[PDB]
């Protein structure tokens, strides 16, 4: 339904797919990156009823559905799920025909090449699409934010990537895969939900424990604080409504949740934790770089979104920073977007129209193309 | 009714989210009063460097 | 009567309640977790008659008495219930007064506070025990079947918790606790008869079901070819003599039931089964814990209790499993026993003579207690 | 069980450590530079369990451990590791009480003086040793390569040294220090193998890739060559089996981690390689000392064991060398174990017996005579 051949834009994420096309400021909608199928069998004839539902549709059915997710820390593992996502993006909502616009997705720098080989595979093997790009997630919150230099901290739904990028530069020695994300937090918070009589198991009860997570919880600037706290004190608890009409409340598990970020432990994984990831990203860089990632901490991807994080990131950076060091955090209200959102800017980008694989270059280049041309 | 709950609710939740941010430029606030007065004695604390090290 | 001033172990689950001495070789008495009520106006006059029966006075009685079960699904929901189950078991069979010996009692870990909170606080506060501690009855699975490293599979009465331990350590983020146990088979087992023309639906009908499942059901190695042959001959139907005189007998249905547990959806549960529960447990873990993990499978509880139940999950596992490596099942006799066992084990160990809760440190600190204590 | 007070020799590297006795041809026992320490809450109660685990024992139990190395691209900075490794070393595998006998230490030159100091400081004031005498390792390289005369090339797991001695005399401004070696090129091997498909974060996981490297890579005389070959056939490849079973197939990835010792750029590194700093320790050199250490570059430690390694480094100075000069590389079987094997000569000279410090020599002066009785 566009008037031009604009490039288009996907972010596909574990959570969500932002989509739309380049030059706006937001994606048309998030397309939540779910293939839903029955769980049941059907009684009744003559109800329609299709073996599997998409995006919306599979939340929307979800009572009788058990949902799943395509998208493994980053890296799509089921590949016709995706198609079907894709499909349902361009074809229903964003009125998109790809065969007619060059298309650019996303992806962490740091994810198996078979990811970003195959996603410039389907594009133009099955959805036709005369040119492709695949653009580095650090790189995209940057542009948004209008910066060229910082760590770029996602803390996502997938994978956190803690990458380092100076004067447009990547700095790649000083990068800190990291798998903790938001799918981590959220079984977290099913298994303290379970020790306040709650428990959580389905894919309903699952999509609710993440909808209470996006609405009641918290990292806090001062965790001991907050903790010793909200174990005292009901002043503490916030309210969820439950889809039957029940209620919950959530103490310290508000927070406690969200503290795995700065605490890996919490689930079992060995990491120095989101502080300390962005640390050694800033200290592993040249000494004549380290003041200037120590003034550009970037955030990118949700979670970023909790209160007391952009003031707490800020704090735990500064306690292990040396003096004279200015640190600071870059938390634009693009949050949750930017990557999306810095897609529509270096697609539209005159500097970036020749660093799109065209169809041509790519049926003579085969798949590896995607190697030398984009990252 | 359920639309005037519906629009409670949309404006509870915007109440919300606007007293979430609300609380938080709030603490941002005082943490700015915090800091624009420790900046303030820094400006005298600096400014006071600065006259020392001019004697 | 007693030689020594010993702890006291009750393995109190949401079937039966394993009672006994710290130091014995098994429980004294068995009880069903039932307080049974009557259901009829009564005619006679000097005839005796409980407002409740206990145990297994509540299965004597039970032809005209509604049975309740005060635990369900791992955690006690009516205490008074239970400190009913208690006074008799404690004073009836086992012959003691609690007030002169510490009492140890069993939960899973992921069991709601709430369980671990009323068992302590019920037994300082209506029996005045000198100590309490509640149990992980995966531990206790462990010390029974000769392990401190394996996968404990305990198939419960209301509950699995599948847990991976490793050298003594739990590894908590890794516990993949399901919603199926043995209670769910008898309901499954209840609608299936009734396909085969035998309806039950009230309490002496319900424990029946019960007893028909535990004498005439098995899992079978191979249910699919197990399948083949008992869908086409009644060689492999078995009968069972109802209280009443009628006969009722089961074919493939036998080993369909507890089939369950390797086919969750047969109730209702979003769930591919046990040994999926199990190979995610053991992947959950690091790599070079996971060899050791594959290696030791452990059953313990009841459920287990099915012919087929240790070729069935060693194949199911090994399935999933990588090549190269060994799977291997531990399934000792002391099968739904073991816990009880490990009970007694745990309780009369020197190493475990501090992880007491005193009734001073009880009356000071107040029931909380136990989620500090404990484990 | 020595039936002399000889000297005892360890070689504590970054990576591994090579203990013996004076006199002898081979370590007694190596163990990797590692103190183990659990990151798993206790569940089992009288399990033993270590607060910490040292050496091997560290990787033995290493499942549920997070393992650190005490130094830091040759530098220790954890000394309560250190002691714990020595006091392993002597009591528990050379069965030595290090009050009886001398011990000789090694360090390069441009190490940090504080190391030397502090080595020199563990073995009086811990282990009371009657003697002391930290050594150079390419003095020791020389001895044990039968050389008085030559370019010591000993790139290791935490830094390279490179540098030129002629009659036993070192010309120090000709020493170029790299910070390149072994951790980095591991590094470099664990993103590549992440390019594969294969994600290597944890303890576990940083261990095996580590061993990967050990057992498969290579660098191959010419990397052109190999690397085209690599990128066009299967031939190249070579497999590696996992502790649970799990196998990885590396192409490519088996060359270029070691690649990263002449191409720096791959770890962030600037530097032109070790192939140009070998060529400017000669460079550096008297024109009538150049053609003897032109004609014994000699390698020492690991990483010398990658095939293709002694004739890329001749062919790399041959093709920067003048001509008719004759460029010779001595690569002894001896390799990764000849520094233990001159601190053993070194130890036992009877022209170094009065190169020993005392304890009283070292007490009266305090740490810092070693800068003037050792080097
Ligand atoms: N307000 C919030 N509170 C808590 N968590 C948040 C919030 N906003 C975003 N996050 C988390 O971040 C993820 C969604 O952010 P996003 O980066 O847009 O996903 P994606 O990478 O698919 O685009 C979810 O896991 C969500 O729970
Ligand atoms: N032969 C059998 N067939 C089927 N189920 C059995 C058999 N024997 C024992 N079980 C089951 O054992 C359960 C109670 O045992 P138990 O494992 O000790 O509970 P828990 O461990 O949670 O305290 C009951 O549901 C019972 O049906
Ligand atoms: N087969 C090999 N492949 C690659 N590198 C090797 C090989 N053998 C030895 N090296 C390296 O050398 C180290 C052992 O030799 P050494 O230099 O004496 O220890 P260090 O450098 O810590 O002082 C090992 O950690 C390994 O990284």
């Amino acid at each position: 339904d566009e008037d031009e051949t604009t490039a288009l834009v996907c972010d596909n994420g574990s959570g969500l797919v932002k989509a739309g096309f380049a030059g706006d400021d937001a994606p048309r909608a998030v397309f939540p990156s779910i293939v839903g199928r029955p769980r049941h069998q059907g009684v009744m004839v003559g109800m329609g009823q299709k073996d599997s539902y998409v995006g919306d549709e599979a939340q929307s059915k979800r009572g009788i559905l058990t949902l799943k997710y395509p998208i493994e820390h980053g890296i799509i593992t089921n590949w016709d799920d995706m198609e079907k996502i894709w499909h349902h993006t361009f074809y229903n909502e964003l009125r998109v025909a790809p065969e007619e616009h060059p298309t650019l997705l996303t992806e962490a720098p740091l994810n198996p090449k078979a990811n970003r080989e195959k996603m410039t595979q389907i594009m133009f093997e099955t959805f036709n699409v005369p040119a492709m790009y695949v653009a580095i997630q650090a790189v995209l919150s940057l542009y948004a934010s209008g910066r060229t230099t910082g760590i770029v901290l996602d803390s996502g739904d997938g994978v956190t990537h803690n990458v380092p990028i100076y004067e447009g530069y990547a700095l790649p020695h000083a990068i800190m895969r990291l798998d903790l994300a938001g799918r981590d937090l959220t079984d977290y918070l099913m298994k303290i939900l379970t020790e306040r009589g709650y428990s959580f198991v389905t894919t309903a009860e699952r999509e609710i424990v993440r909808d209470i997570k996006e609405k009641l919880c918290y990292v806090a600037l001062d965790f001991e604080n907050e903790m010793a706290t909200a174990a005292s004190s009901s002043s503490l608890e916030k309210s969820y409504e439950l889809p039957d009409g029940q209620v919950i409340t959530i103490g310290n598990e508000r927070f406690r949740c969200p503290e795995t970020l700065f605490q890996p432990s919490f689930i079992g994984m060995e990491s120095a934790g989101i502080h300390e990831t962005t640390y050694n990203s800033i200290m592993k860089c040249d000494i004549d770089i380290r003041k200037d990632l120590y003034a550009n901490n970037v955030m990118s991807g949700g979670t970023t979104m909790y209160p007391g994080i952009a003031d707490r990131m800020q704090k735990e950076i500064t306690a292990l920073a040396p003096s004279t060091m200015k640190i600071k955090i870059i938390a634009p209200p693009e949050r949750k977007y930017s990557v999306w959102i810095g897609g529509s800017i270096l697609a539209s980008l005159s500097t970036f129209q020749q660093m799109w694989i065209t169809k041509q270059e790519y049926d003579e280049a085969g798949p590896s193309i995607v190697h030398r041309k984009c990252f | 009714l359920e639309r005037a709950e519906e629009r409670a609710e949309l404006s509870e939740g915007k109440c919300a989210e606007l007293e979430e941010e609300l609380k938080t430029v709030t603490n941002n606030l005082k943490s700015l009063e915090a800091q624009a007065e420790k900046y303030s004695q820094k400006e005298d604390r600096y400014e006071e460097e600065i006259k020392v090290l001019s004697d």
